[PDB]
């Protein structure tokens, strides 16, 4: 039933007695459901140290991964280029999912095409799809560039993108001068961040490899910035803002900030902003190139060093106090610009907030996950705040990265109880937050299911999620946040301290029980 | 907009395309004539998508794992292949269930074989066998496993059937190999078919020799309701109030046992014809169970459906039918009185998958709204046949619409509301056209039955009449 | 007892069995405490409509006010001026409280002196206090200006500030040219916001009243901006940002954003930034003067119109969409500058967020309180979001204001169930959220006690607090937020829609109970 | 720094002031000599503040309402006068209590007569009478009312005594008028005295001839513990483990009834001498109850105190005393073993109110820290008498220190830690000196007793050794 003046959606409609009764009858009549006592027993078992040991012996089964596949990254990279259509050579199913995944995170349109390869393309490959796809895309969506990646079907069948694009130009499907950078993006190698690297190096190669003869390092008096896979609009914005504040000439290479934040003003803009072709062509003339997320930009780095002859500096992601400092000092050094008064003050504001907030953050225990560079930046900042990053999970991490993080942990008293995990998933993390309970999780929306599981054991075992990362689908507009720089650090600090204080308020809200500690002032 | 303007709209839009694509897309666009009973005179469907045109379509894996199998709550479904597919689909679809997730129910979890290069090159069959044992160890209350093939499985020549048979026999467990690789077919659609066939071959016959089920004359199954936002529950409550016994729902909140019990029912009630007609026809051929299509969207169709279903049973069900209808009359009437004045005359364009583009028209009409265009991602001509009599004359039909076409149709027709998916939503909001997700129900629902019609009405009104839509033009522009 | 590896502060220390037993024995032995059944019975009673009617008949008793006294606002206004010392003539206890109150909200130093009038000052008056006080202050803290307000003692005994300051100059305690603006700030009239208005008109008078004959409206080509009582740093900042983006010359008259956000860099800066004396002296040469908070800047207004001859426009606080639009169009009109492309986009990004979030906001019911301008701006924005502002409380509101808010509510379908309360306190509001439960409260930290009360009745009666306003003492760094402009609107929108989704996640987190609706994607 | 160096620090700092202020402040700054038993020979205290110098001091209302009365949990305290005083003081002080706020307990609430101009001009006595009736109606479980006078009450000639007598008689209710107007005295201190005399005159005598309460020889009261973060509770548990019966706590978590029962005790245990020596002297004069000063900050002082208290009883209590000490021995030893190495040699400067500036010195020393400077806002010379032997030779003492003085002292002496109040905290953090709130315990605590020393030690370490302090200097400066 419904009362028209207070309409109930699924929650709480199905808590009405008639729905409860009916769902009991379905269960008992037809579901042959395990007895509740046995469900409880197995649940209790999944929280144990014994179950964690079996869980960590998994070799074949993955459960609740914390990574996606290459072409997701390639698409995000492509979107950062002016009037560029991301084009994924292969199966259209992939592209429906890429678009949805990003749609749900950004709450924006995400434009991406497929060339809809089907079973028939197994006989003699996807060349005709490439020819008609490029032609159709160019005519219909009028991009100034098409950035080609691949789905796993096309990789397994061994389609040669280069030859296929060359043949499309040869037979006149697209004009010879029309830019069609490409990259192989096998989903069964690495993860979404590798796709970004591959796509970017493909685009950089496309625009520079053959025109290197006229290039003089430093001649444009600029710094190139390569952001890597980045899903916070604030991160693109803060790097630009900080560099413009220093009066540093710069080129941000892959900048989707405009196309992922178009105004709702009565027209749909398929393209907006983005790195121009002119910028990519002129990029070897920069003083140098800085990689914001070096641990998934290895291929780009080799190309930029090997071909552009840029001495790419060893910089960590500019997250937290030390690493933002180092980024600004290296940029100062490369550019000859001093760090201005405005950034010095912003830095001091961050330090001020750290002194104001240190007593609530001190010793707080976190489990966290994400991409390698994001995870290590967060780890680093947590140590700066006097927090203990107890469980550190990077599904798509590697041995060298793990060594780098183990050294960061070793260099701080706050790292003494921390383990880094690579190639482990959120079902692994679930065990760690039961057996060695932290205060909070810092992760993406997939974390909510672990919070649900912890609560089921009991309120005292609940581990609240702090949403920082990708994807965030169950909150609105967090993608507008910042995690880089002093600004980012200040946002993270604020979220952390207020998460702690919210939880404390919840635990002290019990009248005549725990509300002796329900202080007005914290 | 007259018939001549719409034909002229179709021609102007098609002008941007190269010749091959233009000729193809022309066959997938039509101006409705409800006299036409044979849609093959009017429109082509279920064909390959044109490369590069930004189709909204998914793949066979989406249709098998996302749609048919993934909802079955007490089985573990393995996304078998690389990590992408399982991750993007994880909890995307609101196929609601009651269970203890990770313990006896697994719907919103992502189990995957996370293929690496060594798996592509040397095959995944040994990894899958090992995977199944790790699943048995860590998830002992699962009542079966399905293996949902992603693109590489068939391409690399893996034999998941043999792994299924061997591991199934070893562990006394139903293990269902499903060949739903995304390169198959042209859309989600062939995924449905493959999925139904997998149910037929590996699950459905398990109790063929078991006569222990205590049957009644009033036993039914709900076939092709995936319980989006609780839709199946809001349907089921009506069928049981009418005196029927709903033995199974396929597959929202569905259990393996209730699938295995379905051959024992008196009547299969099909909601989603597109996705489940295959097994429905099978069950009639093999077990002599009649099936019938119904529609629980809005009061008119729900009343009409309840009456048609009851007419299959004896007087006592037909009498209870009239009692159900009388009970709910004041509730849906209150909903019409509140919302229809707020929505009357508003024009809607839809674009959805295989069912809802026709099935929801009656609900819109119950609120005095007019569906001026509709279309399907992956419908067959038997779907368009059912559509043409539901839609008004001179309305626009589009099959496997391109992003370009949809945008251009909308710019011209200027509907008051659009109902489509997540890949469409942000585009039209930016154009300042109210948009409702007609897959996910925009995290609302249920929309089925009488209880769902109240929510549907509230939702269309909340969005269509929202204050945000008056604000898109800055007062200085 | 304590275990040294896990030291317990008061919570959860006092939940140990030995403390519980001890507190039970104290209660039973010596406290003569009402039986729990009687306590429950009275509690239940305070939640009823009967109790609410009695509560609303109060004439004499105020319980849990939502306002402060005049000199608190005078101090905040004074702080906004370059190297200015706020000086409150009268009783020193006041100043200790003022400082602590702002210290706790801004987590910053707040500099303010008293002249420490004692009982003896009732014979003669505080004349000697003013003389020694000014001299001492000027010598010791070396401000360039001392801005004088009053505590209630000084108001009741009738100290003539004008004469006292004049005599301080006449007798050589301070140089005659040293600026000593003053205002009478009686705590028993109006509230803190009234103090701000009195202090500001006092300062404006000081620098302009006797030198009008050389002034020419328009001659400096600028617009004066008077912010009123403002405790979000983001608000001073967003106003300056939007005017600079527009290329509009402006003077922000009272700007404490620098001195309330000094860096932690190893030195304490007692003063920083602020409005210069020259800005105030030159203010009459502005094109016009805009009052950001007109409902507490009435005296300022009369002076600006009466003496400066500025035609102060009838603008609402620039909160939400319509009123930010109107502010910007009025500024465009006065300045002759067009609204730039950048603010157009920003506006459209706000509208985009409104379209993305509108389904969760629709019909959500709010109780809310604060100062008049802030409250009505919040009301306006809530109506624009399709929310229902059911209980609107402004303790320091007046009849004319109320009529204004009633007319805003009448012009919207979303206003149909809204009531505006003036002269009522948070004990009144407590009743309203029991008898006519909203979904949320928007208010300051004092609201946390109402959330506690509502939770005690039961979980389904809990009304969560969303902290927007002044003071916020139990969260860190929220004073850095913004509530004005499009930026402010975006920040409020995000807080509201995420507060709703957080609460829905809590309600649906129950395994095999409510978690059918625990969606990954919202 | 040597005695000569400090004397000259005092002279250089005083150079900034005009003659009058210089001459006064000179008398309020001194270099400790622990020999000196008569502090009036080296420092002046309890004098009016110099105008315009940014004292940290509060007023008599803070002393009566905020400190003494406000914590009494089952009474309603009316902040009587304009709205300010009650609002700034509302729940600022963490005087913890168990109760149902709004029903039987009222501590964190702000009750006020919110004077308007009509009340200033025509008097508030009629309003106060009406107010008391309104309180009785809406808060029926209150066990009494205090009336805490703000500045205007005495200035305008109100008679709150008569209103208290008349309404108290009418309702048979304890209504206590308190003349704690902030124009009175020079600080919080006179407020304590006025508040003590109010308890004496209006509350304490109520049960003088009532002997229903069954006393034991082991009955004590904790006098002058305001239970900051639970300090009183952490103290109480030790006294009861030692076999004493704690009849009352004044006034943290205090009830009116336990105040009324206090004249039945055998011994008054005074923590805060400054605030409650007045009523302790009264109780010795009137009822012959002896009182003694104690100190429960840090293991050394707590042990000394427990032994001193037990020696007043009999061998059974002395025995349990040694049993309590043995119990907590391993716990405080483990605190020292963990934290003393992290804090050893560190130098502290304190500035607090009336007690803690001497009382906490022992706790610091139990962690091997040095108090190189201490001072009080409102202490009298009897407090300085107790301070000089606790402080080291040639340390800095400051009475009613100015903002200016405090900053300049800290700049020269460069302590490792400052312990003071909220008006100081943010200054010192910006100078890069670790700061601990020594009124509010920075929202931590308790710090009293053995349980409190653990938290105190954790807290000093966490702040002093925090990573944030090495980061204030930008690496490019
Ligand atoms: S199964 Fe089909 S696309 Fe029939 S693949 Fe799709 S939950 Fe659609 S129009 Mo998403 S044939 Fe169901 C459908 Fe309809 S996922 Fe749902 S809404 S009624
Ligand atoms: S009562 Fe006094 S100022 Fe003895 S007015 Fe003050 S809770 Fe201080 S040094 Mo705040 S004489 Fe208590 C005090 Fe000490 S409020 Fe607390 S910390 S032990
Ligand atoms: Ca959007
Ligand atoms: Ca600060
Ligand atoms: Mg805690
Ligand atoms: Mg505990």
């Amino acid at each position: 039933s419904q009362q028209v003046d207070k309409i109930k959606a699924s929650y709480p409609l199905f808590l009405d007695q008639d729905y409860k009764d009916m769902l009991a009858k379905k269960r008992d009549g037809f579901e042959e459901k395990y007895p509740q006592d046995k469900i409880d027993e197995v649940f209790q078992w999944t929280t144990t140290k014994e179950y964690q040991e079996l869980n960590f012996q998994r070799e074949a089964l993955t459960v609740n991964p914390a990574k996606a596949c290459q072409p997701l990254g390639a698409v995000l990279c492509a979107l950062g280029f002016e009037k560029t259509m991301p084009y994924v050579h292969g199966s259209q199913g992939c592209v429906a999912y890429f678009r949805s995944y990003f749609n749900r995170h950004f709450r924006e349109p995400v434009s991406c095409v497929s060339d809809s390869m089907t079973e028939d393309a197994a006989v003699f490959g996807g060349q005709q799809n490439m020819k008609d796809g490029l032609q159709n895309c160019k005519a219909t969506y009028k991009p100034d560039m098409i950035a080609v990646s691949t789905t796993c079907m096309a990789e397994v069948i061994g389609d040669d993108l280069n030859a296929f694009i060359n043949n499309s130009k040869k037979e006149g499907f697209i004009p010879d001068e029309f830019p069609v950078p490409f990259a192989h993006t096998p989903s069964f190698v690495g993860s979404h961040v590798t796709g970004w690297d591959n796509m970017f190096e493909g685009i950089a190669r496309y625009f520079t490899l053959k025109s290197m003869d006229d290039k003089v390092v430093g001649s444009n008096k600029k710094i190139n910035i390569v952001p890597g896979f980045e899903t916070y609009l604030g991160n693109f914005r803060v790097i630009k803002r900080m560099l413009s504040e220093m009066g540093v000439g710069y080129s941000l290479l892959s900048d989707p900030e405009e196309v992922l934040d178009t105004p709702a003003d009565g027209q749909f803009r398929m393209y907006a902003g983005g790195t121009t072709q002119e910028e990519m062509k002129d990029a070897p003339n920069a003083l140098n190139t800085v990689l914001l997320q070096p641990w998934h930009l290895e291929k780009t780095k080799k190309f930029v060093e090997g071909t552009w002859k840029h001495e790419v500096p060893k910089l960590n992601i500019p997250m937290g106090l030390d690493w933002t400092d180092e980024f600004l000092m290296k940029v100062s050094e490369i550019s000859g610009q001093p760090i201005p008064a405005s950034l010095t003050k912003e830095r001091g504001r961050l330090v001020d907030m750290m002194t104001d907030s240190h007593t609530w953050l001190h010793g707080k225990r976190f489990a966290l996950w994400g991409d390698p560079d994001f995870v290590m930046g967060l780890v680093k900042f947590l140590l700066e705040l006097g927090c203990e990053p107890v469980h550190i999970l990077c599904h798509n991490g590697n041995k060298r990265w793990k060594k780098a993080v183990d050294a960061i942990l070793a260099a701080s008293p706050y790292g003494k109880n921390a383990t880094v995990y690579i190639g482990k998933d959120l079902w692994h993390l679930r065990s760690l937050v039961f057996t060695d309970k932290p205060d909070f999780m810092i992760g993406n929306s997939y974390g909510k299911f672990i919070q649900r599981d912890t609560l089921h054991k009991g309120k005292e075992f609940e581990v609240p999620l702090i949403r920082i990362g990708f994807p965030i689908f169950d909150r609105h507009h967090l993608h507008r946040s910042t995690t880089l720089g002093y600004e980012g650090a200040m946002q993270i600090l604020t979220t952390l301290v207020n998460s702690i204080l919210e939880r404390l308020d919840e635990e002290t809200r019990g009248m005549q029980a725990t509300d002796y500690n329900h202080d007005l002032v914290r | 907009m007259s018939r001549e303007e719409v034909e002229s709209l179709i021609q102007e839009v098609l002008e941007v395309y190269p010749e091959k694509a233009r000729k193809d897309r022309n066959k997938h666009l039509a101006v409705n004539d409800p006299a036409v009973t044979q849609s093959k005179k009017c429109i082509i469907s279920n064909k390959k998508s044109q490369p590069g045109l930004m189709t909204i379509r998914g793949c066979a894996y989406a249709g098998s794992k996302g749609v048919v199998w993934g909802p079955i709550k007490d089985m573990i479904h393995i996304s078998h292949g690389p990590v992408g597919c399982g991750q993007y689909s994880r909890a995307g679809r609101r196929n609601y269930y009651i269970g203890t997730t990770g313990v006896n129910a697994f719907v919103t979890m992502n189990f995957t074989s996370d293929f690496q290069e060594k798996d592509i090159v040397f095959g995944g069959d040994k990894k899958l066998a090992k995977l199944i044992d790790e699943v048995e160890t860590l998830f002992p209350l699962n009542k079966g496993i399905s293996v949902q093939s992603e693109c590489p499985i068939g391409l690399i020549g893996d034999d998941i059937e043999s792994v299924s048979k061997v591991k199934g026999a070893e562990l006394s467990k139903t293990i269902v190999p499903v060949r739903c690789e995304g390169f198959r077919g042209v859309s989600q659609s062939l995924g449905h078919h493959i999925a139904n066939d997998a149910v037929r071959d590996w699950v459905l016959g398990k109790r063929d020799e078991d006569t222990t089920f205590a049957s009644t004359p009033y036993d039914v199954a709900i076939i092709g309701d995936y319980n989006i936002g609780g839709d199946a529950w809001s349907s089921r409550i009506l069928l049981e109030e009418m005196g029927l016994r709903c033995v199974a729902q396929w597959s929202g909140d569905g259990s393996i046992s209730e699938i295995e019990l379905t051959p024992k029912v008196k009547l299969n009630l099909v909601h989603c014809y597109r996705s489940m007609n295959y097994i429905s026809r099978h069950m009639e051929e093999k077990y002599g169970i009649p099936w019938m299509e119904y529609n629980f969207f809005g009061p008119t169709k729900t009343i009409e459906s309840l009456r048609a279903i009851a007419a299959k049973f004896d007087e006592s069900i037909q009498k209870k039918c009239e009692e159900v209808i009388a009970k709910y009359k004041p509730e849906w009437e209150a909903v019409v009185a509140k919302y229809r004045p707020r929505l009357e005359g508003k024009r809607v364009m839809l674009y959805i998958g295989g069912l809802r583009p026709r099935h929801v028209i009656g609900a819109y009409e119950d609120l005095g709204m007019e569906v001026v265009g509709t279309g399907y991602e992956f419908a067959h001509n038997d779907d368009y046949d059912r559509t043409m009599k539901e839609m008004g004359d001179s309305t626009l039909l589009y099959d496997d619409v391109t992003g370009y076409e949809f945008e251009e149709f909308v710019k011209r027709i200027k509907p008051d509301l659009i109902g489509s998916g997540i890949k469409e939503k942000f585009i039209f909001q930016k154009m300042g056209i109210p948009f409702r997700e007609m897959h996910s129900w925009d995290y609302s629902g249920p929309y089925h039955g009488f209880d769902g019609f109240a929510i549907f009405a509230r939702d269309m009104d909340m969005t269509l009449n929202n204050p945000c839509w008056k604000k898109l033009q800055a007062p200085w522009e």
